[PDB]
């Protein structure tokens, strides 16, 4: 089966050049062009650059041209992409794909991506390592609706994603939703979650939010009491 | 050579047939592809040049059209389709979202001041939560002092629930906290397709 | 060289060259026994460089090779172009 890594990724600090490896196996690699494919979180693709087999034209995007540069090792089976001059809107996920040059008896850039990988992460970012900040949502009279009444977490200025929030000690996940991040103005991040409950037992459960963030080691457990 | 797609956004169910028309800025004689994408996944090559259709593909998925006009044909929907599609000439379409139809489900409104941890950190959040709504389209005003506030809420709403295909929004307002104890009544008020009447939530402080 | 007639699209002229005349032939190969055999091939058809639609080739500055494309639909304008270089390939190949 043709397989392909990507590697190479994480977060870097505007201004530094990065390199990222595309390892590619199980087919004639110097027989195939390759190609670098873009999607900024949440949006749609966006092509990026392309090299042929023979290893000499390549081509690159207009929003890139001058600061991307990709080229491959046949003997190694690798493709090696450089970046530089990173800015904030570069901070996106990064496919290697392979084309196919052959469609009924043809051979040419068809542009057609046909094999990917898992897609590697990179953000441009000068943002250091943070802690995040656990608020309890307590119900009132005004957070109930006919006997359901909704309870939650906020947890505020953090860095780098992700964070993981339980409930229960894992035990509740009926009426518990949590929604995605939201970047802040300031390189935080914030996001909030909750969960509904019947309104009759809310004087006899406990419910607790536990809140995790790996990069920090950072365990916080918060009761919400109405 | 630009693109566009029509529509953006597409309800369907199980069994239906749906259609995608893709446009060219000039003719591309059948220089195209067709693209299937899932939420967190890598893209799936589906249709070659408008006709042919790839290995492994399920035969209820074809094309057809030339030149500046072409278009995607699923004869038969299963519930693996779901999704979003592009199509591609020299870079990719704005991407046509297949999603689930369903009936109106009356939204769920609930209101909640900043916490006093917070204020501690100096920092107000009051959020308003919208649970248990469809369609997506809502819309959320905040007011301060009965005052219509702007550029300082920000929202956050997640996917169509499998259980019962239902949508959430969370809608923030921060402000400092002199702000936030120089003013008393805060309210958020939400207008949706499935209420008779825009409902406002409002609290005072304390 | 080899010729086949399909329906797939391999040059576009917002890509590629635009053959008006056979001065601009000399960019679509590196051999002047190739551009000479394509010259020998298009004349004795019996196409008309400054009053017939063009034909698209590729530049030489690439690694793929050598490939030259022809129009000849069955439809519109072409359609009167289609019957010309018709009755060219009908008075060589002895069949058709
Ligand atoms: C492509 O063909 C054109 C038309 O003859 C030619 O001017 C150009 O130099 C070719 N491309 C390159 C990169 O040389």
């Amino acid at each position: 089966q043709v397989q392909l890594v990507e590697s190479g990724g994480g977060v870097v600090q505007p201004g530094r050049s990065l390199r990222l490896s595309c390892a590619a196996s199980g087919f004639t690699f110097s027989s195939s062009a390759m190609h670098w494919v873009r999607q900024a979180p949440g949006k749609g693709l966006e092509w990026v650059a392309v090299i042929w087999s023979d290893g000499s034209n390549e081509n690159y995007a207009d929003s890139v041209k001058g600061r991307f540069t990709i080229s491959r090792d046949n003997s190694k089976n690798t493709l090696y992409l450089q970046m530089s001059s990173l800015r904030a809107e570069d901070t996106a996920v990064y496919y290697c794909a392979t084309d196919k040059t052959y469609v009924s008896g043809y051979t040419s850039t068809w542009y057609y991506f046909n094999y990917w990988g898992q897609g590697t992460l990179v953000t441009v970012s000068g943002a250091s390592t943070k802690g995040p900040s656990v608020f309890p949502l307590a119900p009132s009279s005004k957070s109930t609706s006919g006997g359901t009444a909704a309870l939650g977490c906020l947890v505020k200025d953090y860095f780098p994603e992700p964070v993981t929030v339980s409930w229960n000690s894992g035990a509740l996940t009926s009426g518990v939703h949590t929604f995605p991040a939201v970047l802040q103005s300031s390189g935080l991040y914030s996001l909030s979650s909750v969960v509904t409950v019947p309104s009759s037992s809310l004087g006899t459960q406990t419910y607790i939010c536990n809140v995790n963030h790996k990069p920090s080691n950072t365990k916080v457990d918060k009761r919400v009491e109405p | 050579i630009q693109m566009t797609q029509s529509p953006s956004t597409l309800s369907a169910s199980v069994g239906d047939r749906v259609t995608i028309t893709c446009r060219a800025s000039q003719s591309i004689d059948n220089w195209l592809a067709w693209y299937q994408q899932k939420p967190g996944k890598a893209p799936k090559l589906l249709i070659y040049t408008a006709s042919r259709l790839e290995s492994g593909v399920p035969s209820r998925f074809s094309g057809s059209g030339s030149g500046t006009e072409f278009t995607l044909t699923i004869s038969s929907l299963q519930p693996d389709d779901f999704a979003t599609y592009y199509c591609q000439h020299r870079t990719f379409g704005q991407g046509t979202k297949v999603e689930i139809k369903r009936t109106v489900a009356a939204p769920s409104v609930f209101i909640f001041p900043p916490s006093d941890e917070q204020l501690k950190s100096g920092t107000a959040s009051v959020v308003c939560l919208l649970n248990n709504f469809y369609p997506r389209e809502a819309k959320v005003q905040w007011k301060v002092d009965n005052a219509l506030q702007s550029g300082n809420s920000q929202e956050s709403v997640t996917e169509q629930d499998s259980k019962d295909s239902t949508y959430s929004l969370s809608s923030t307002l921060t402000l400092s906290k002199a702000d936030y104890e120089k003013h008393k009544v805060y309210a958020c008020e939400v207008t949706h397709q499935g209420l008779s009447s825009p409902v406002t939530k409002s609290f005072n402080r304390g | 060289f080899k010729i086949s007639f399909d329906d797939i699209a391999v040059l576009l002229p917002e890509y590629d060259v635009i053959i008006q005349h056979p001065a601009d032939m000399s960019w679509c190969s590196k051999s002047d026994d190739q551009i000479w055999l394509s010259q020998w091939f298009m004349n004795a058809v019996g196409h008309d460089w400054y009053l017939d639609p063009p034909f698209l080739c590729r530049n030489r500055t690439k690694t793929e090779g050598f490939i030259f494309q022809v129009n000849t639909s069955k439809t519109g304008i072409n359609e009167n172009y289609a019957k010309k270089f018709k009755t060219g390939m009908h008075h060589l190949y002895r069949e058709y």
